[PDB]
């Protein structure tokens, strides 16, 4: 949390004490937060990990592989040309 | 005037000045009513005030004499208290049975000289000096021995004559003790025999409550001597007042040479 919005890392450790600079971009993949209920599932409880989080994060994509019929026999077929 | 080395606080001078200190309210702004309590307990340690001598007149200049210089004004002062006490007796005529209370041992506990900022703050420039001192105690040492009057022997004849440390240091003359005889072969130090005196080992946090934060405070052992000894237990926060003191430590191991960054600890004259 204090990373991603804020920007910065702060360290009262022991110690040295000091706010350092982190402003780095992320990237991040998860599971289906337990049970493949992934797709199916609620546009909550899904995720698992509430709360400010889910907003932290500018974009949240959903990758359920769920036909979509038609679509898998494209990506079989493209997978298919690959290999080669 | 019998100047007296660098510490040029001179004998036959301020012991008069603190001779007519006497009988003082004053100012004030006790002093004898308790020094007259004092003389019938035969407790010795006379605990003192400080600051008496400040802003009071005269004596101003020997506050700054044994703030600045505290060795030899604490001994000094002791004589005169010991000989105001020989001259408190001449007053009431014959007391006590009689001259053997005089003879019995005396000595000046000066407390809160100025108020000192912490250990930390502390300058390499002042080592002789009153230190104020507050922090709890981790731990209080097992009492270590201290030579007072040292005994020697010989194989010849053997002879029991002794010779006194005084500074920190032991001669022993080569040859020899009585008579004579000589030989020039070594000295016998008995180890039992001769005097010792109490010295404990105080160790002291520097104020837990004041602190870089979060730096862990640092340690302050000072020494005491004879009555303090062991007159305290532990973690105890209040206050300690004595004269500060940087000495050699023998490094590696061996060799008989010196590690040349003096170690410091405090002799703390007194403590309340």
């Amino acid at each position: 949390h204090e990373v991603m919005e804020q920007q910065t890392v702060t360290i009262a450790k022991a110690g040295i004490h000091t706010t350092l600079n982190a402003r780095c971009s992320v990237i991040a993949a998860a599971n289906p937060v337990f049970g493949q209920y992934d797709v199916n599932r609620d546009p909550h409880q899904n995720i698992a990990l509430p709360d400010s989080l889910l907003s932290r994060f500018d974009l949240l994509f959903v990758v359920t592989d769920d036909i979509n019929e038609i679509r898998d026999r494209s990506i079989s077929e493209h997978v298919l040309r690959t290999h080669r | 005037l019998r100047i007296i080395w660098g510490t040029n606080v001179s004998i036959q001078e301020c012991t008069t000045n603190f001779r007519n200190f006497l009988m003082s309210f004053k100012y004030k702004f006790y002093y004898i009513k308790q020094l007259n309590e004092m003389r019938e307990l035969g407790t010795s340690n006379l605990n003192l005030d400080a600051r008496n001598l400040l802003a009071y007149k005269q004596t101003e200049d020997l506050y700054h004499q044994l703030l600045n210089y505290p060795q030899e004004v604490i001994s000094i002062m002791d004589q005169t208290i010991k000989d105001c006490m020989v001259s408190l007796i001449v007053d009431n005529n014959l007391d006590y049975d009689l001259d053997e209370i005089e003879t019995k041992f005396y000595k000046v506990r000066p407390y809160n000289v100025g108020s000192c900022k912490g250990m930390r703050e502390l300058n390499p420039n002042d080592i002789d000096k009153l230190i104020n001192l507050k922090g709890l105690v981790l731990r209080s040492t097992p009492v270590i021995p201290d030579m007072k009057v040292a005994f020697f022997k010989c194989n010849v004849c053997d002879h029991t004559m002794a010779v006194e440390i005084d500074r920190g240091v032991i001669q022993e003359p080569a040859r020899c003790e009585r008579i004579d005889c000589n030989e020039p072969n070594s000295m016998s130090l008995i180890h039992n025999r001769c005097s010792f005196a109490d010295k404990q080992v105080i160790k002291l946090q520097e104020t837990p409550d004041f602190v870089p934060d979060g730096q862990t405070p640092h340690s302050i052992s000072l020494c005491v001597y004879d009555e303090l000894v062991d007159s305290c237990r532990a973690g105890d926060r209040i206050e300690v007042t004595g004269t500060f003191r940087s000495i050699p430590i023998r490094a590696n191991s061996r060799q008989r040479v010196l590690k040349s960054l003096y170690k410091t600890y405090v002799d703390v004259v007194h403590v309340k």
